[PDB]
RNA sequence: CGGAAGGGCACCACCAGGAGUGGAGCCUGCGGCUUAAUUUGACCAACACGGGAAACCUCACCCGGCCCGGACACGGACAGGAUUGACAGAUUGAUAGCUCUUUCUCGAUUCCGUGGGUGGUGGUGCAUGGCCGUUCUUAGUUGGUGGAGCGAUUUGUCUGGUUAAUUCCGAUAACGAACGAGACUCUGGCAUGCUAACUAGUUACGCGACCCCGGUCGGCGUAACUUCUUAGAGGGACAAGUGGCGUUCAGCCACCCGAGAUUGAGCAAUAACAGGUCUGUGAUGCCCUUAGAUGUCCGGGGCUGCACGCGCGCUACACUGACUGGCUCAGCGUGUGCCUACCCUACGCCGGCAGGCGCGGGUAACCCGUUGAACCCCAUUCGUGAUGGGGAUCGGGGAUUGCAAUUAUUCCCCAUGAACGAGGAAUUCCCAGUAAGUGCGGGUCAUAAGCUUGCGUUGAUUAAGUCCCUGCCCUUUGUACACA
């Protein structure tokens, strides 16, 4: 994917803050639904997290028409040392 | 509701909500004895009850996976934050649930038992 | 351009505009009450929706 | 299978060596003017360069064709 | 003050349990009531060919969804009926209470 | 299995019949032919079936052109720049920078090879799951222990009577059980008794309009009530009562009482078919394809093509009728959608009509809507003539939906006026609110019912029987049959 790295780091920010992420199986979304702020297509989002899951940092589920992605511990390793983030911060699924 | 949905399509819309909720939890927690759900609604928050066998594993370490799939349910269905809550409970008399016994038979066949 | 070409055809009506709620299937939908799912998967999930065969 | 009418070849991007060099001019001391005309584009003040094409000016980002 | 309650469910016995419970709640908090009026049951009927393929004897399912709706009128203040509707409801019954 | 016997049973069988179909036009589906393609599944239990009413989409088929949506790993080349996008102008269909030429930006996301994945309405339903259909709408099926036989097996599961029924009484080397039938659920029919109702009403009462005290009003408001309306809880019918028939058992016939003295569906066993579905799926084995793609997209075409054959249907062949006025009656339902952009409409104007333009109601017992529906009833005209029957074919114009209608999408107006004179061999569905006539809703739907699923409405002839033909079940018997 010739991905705007802006948008890819933004999707990584969504995955980290809202600790896991859902999307619709729809390459022809005009624009992705979870975020209203940026401009990233659901096609970019889907293939970005397929590139995430192929080397094994996120795990996939598919119900009726929606991809579900769950960020594993190796994924939280890769995501924090990729986003250059110190280990004081944790996802909202880990906050209690 | 300001868009003011009618009652006829309202009951089939939350019926089809409970259907895809049950099928989503079936595709996820089939490894861990997911028996069913019960969805009961109040004003400003909605109690959705997963009813399964291995409650220790549907919670997970510390309760991580329940918070994980509360976030999944809210993000997928467009629920407001903290407006629905997942509670996980134990099957009374585990042997009689044909769902859980079909899944236990399925994992016996997948583990290789004759 | 290809940005103005790739999904340029209108999906405003017809068979391919609507799709199955569970399958991305275009045949045998039931739009009554906004189920928007095919008849096979409807009669699969019908007892879970609430449509019980009284007679 | 087989198809005897020949296929279209891929437009290979023309490999050029240090094409950024041709936008400014160099004197040995501080005398620098610009070979390619600048943009009144709203996104870019004076950063990116236009082109001097086969006859006549054009910018690719804002895509503005300046004609005779 | 003419505050009205509507009860709507796919189920009949749970709905009438909730409506008689609210009548007795209004009676124990001592205010009159125009009774539970029963407006007609809306049927949602679906007839589909039972077969996934095309062949077979041309048979048809007859699926139905019954929806029952009843009304309770109360001349009363607001927090009385708010605390009576905060309690004693079955999951199948949808309650909608409006003020005017 | 029998063109062998004995019993029973079913309008997917017959008799008495009714409406037909087969004959005509048209619609649709299938075969054939044709074609770039006119994709394809299925040939009682295929053929108005795939919810399959395809202009685009669907689309899978055909002609062309784009795109990667080829992850991930390894190894190259690379910021001295790996490589996206690019208006001109040519070419092209397209302003696809698709390719050529001139060159500008993007900045590590990506390209180049090898493994490997992925997508597939590609194949195989004769690798499969699920689901349906069918055997098979009949009454059938099976363990435990005991008896018989060396055994496959058998008895239980039966001589008889009886029933819709392997339903019961009863016999008894069987006893005690399970499924199926029944029971059950919904529906229908009856309550002037219960519960109550400004999202339903009735009756009064008071104002209002009109007619010569009274009458009409679906004109306006309130004091009782719930018969009508809505839907809840109970009830109500059990072969209960009576008279016969029968071992006087199971039960059958008739009659009083009665809203009913058989309402209609749903569910539906054991075993099975190499019945259908890989074209419903992110259910799926394997195979095949995988950048010149069988992936996806866009443009156009085709799915409709006509010497012909068959099937489901609608319109008809008219006087029991057509046409033109008038009068007066329903019940199902549905209605502004996550994406989703397209709802049902009163009412006021414009237009012959299709329709157009405005202000309103309705997320619905509120508004459309008291759903002023058709056949029907009444009064005209027509006159037995392919006729004022029938309305196919076809010319010209006017609207609506669409991004676009040409191979006329749909509707409107005028003109055109064909076959068809009650249909050969053959063949279907049906017995009570049934057949048939009739029109209205849902699905399909942007536009949209010659279909189908429901609904009312007018509403009978005939029958309460049989094993004759087609079949089904049980017993006996015969077999050289066992893919029977
Ligand atoms: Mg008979
Ligand atoms: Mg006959
Ligand atoms: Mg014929
Ligand atoms: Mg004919
Ligand atoms: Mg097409
Ligand atoms: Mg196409
Ligand atoms: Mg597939
Ligand atoms: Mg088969
Ligand atoms: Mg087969
Ligand atoms: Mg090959
Ligand atoms: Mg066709
Ligand atoms: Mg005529
Ligand atoms: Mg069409
Ligand atoms: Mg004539
Ligand atoms: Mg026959
Ligand atoms: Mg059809
Ligand atoms: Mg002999
Ligand atoms: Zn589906
Ligand atoms: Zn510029």
């Amino acid at each position: 994917m010739l991905m705007p790295k802006k948008n890819r780091i933004a999707i990584y920010e969504l995955l980290f803050k809202e600790g896991v992420m859902v999307a619709k199986k729809d390459v022809h979304m005009p624009k992705h639904p979870e975020l209203a702020d940026k401009n990233v297509p659901n096609l970019h989002v889907m293939k970005a997290m397929q590139s995430l899951k192929s080397r094994g940092y996120v795990k996939e589920q598919f119900a009726w028409r929606h991809f579900y992605w769950y960020l594993t511990n190796e994924g939280i390793q890769y995501l924090r040392d990729y986003l250059h983030l110190p280990p004081e911060i944790v996802p909202a699924t880990l906050r209690r | 509701m300001a868009v003011q949905i009618s009652k006829k399509r309202k009951f089939v819309a939350d019926g089809i909500f409970k259907a895809e909720l049950n099928e989503f939890l079936t595709r996820e927690l089939a490894e861990d004895g997911y028996s069913g759900v019960e969805v009961r609604v109040t004003p400003t928050r909605t109690e959705i009850i997963i009813l399964a066998t291995r409650t220790q594993n549907v919670l997970g370490e510390k309760g991580r996976r329940i918070r994980e799939l509360t976030a999944v349910v809210q993000k997928r269905f467009g629920f407001p934050e903290g407006s629905v809550e997942l509670y996980a409970e134990k099957v009374a008399t585990r042997g009689l649930c044909a769902i859980a016994q079909a899944e236990s038979l399925r994992y016996k066949l997948l583990g290789g038992l004759a | 351009g290809h940005q103005q070409l790739y999904w340029s055809h209108p999906r405003k009506f017809g068979q391919g505009s609507r799709s199955c709620r569970v399958c991305s299937n275009r045949h045998g939908l039931i739009r009554k009450y906004g189920l928007n799912m095919c008849r096979q998967c409807f009669r699969q999930y019908a007892k879970d929706i609430g449509f019980i065969k009284l007679d | 299978k087989s198809y005897t009418t020949p296929k279209k070849n891929k437009h290979k991007r023309k490999k050029v060596k240090l094409a950024v060099l041709k936008y400014y001019k160099v004197d040995e001391n501080g005398k620098i003017s610009r070979l390619r005309r600048e943009c009144p584009s709203d996104e870019c003040g004076a950063g990116v360069f236009m082109a001097s094409h086969f006859d006549r000016h054009y910018c690719g980002k804002c895509c503005l064709t300046y004609c005779f | 003050h003419r505050i009205r309650i509507t009860l709507t469910s796919r189920n009949v016995k749970s709905l009438e349990k909730v409506c008689a419970d609210l009548i007795r709640g209004a009676k124990e908090k001592n205010l009159k009531v125009k009774g539970p009026v029963r407006m007609p049951t809306k049927t949602l009927r679906i007839t589909t060919r039972k077969t996934p393929c095309g062949e077979g004897s041309k048979t048809w399912d007859r699926f139905q969804m019954r929806i029952h709706k009843r009304l309770i009128d109360l001349h009363s203040p607001s927090e009385i009926v708010k605390q009576i509707t905060s309690i004693s409801i079955e999951p199948g019954v949808e309650v909608e209470v409006t003020i005017a």
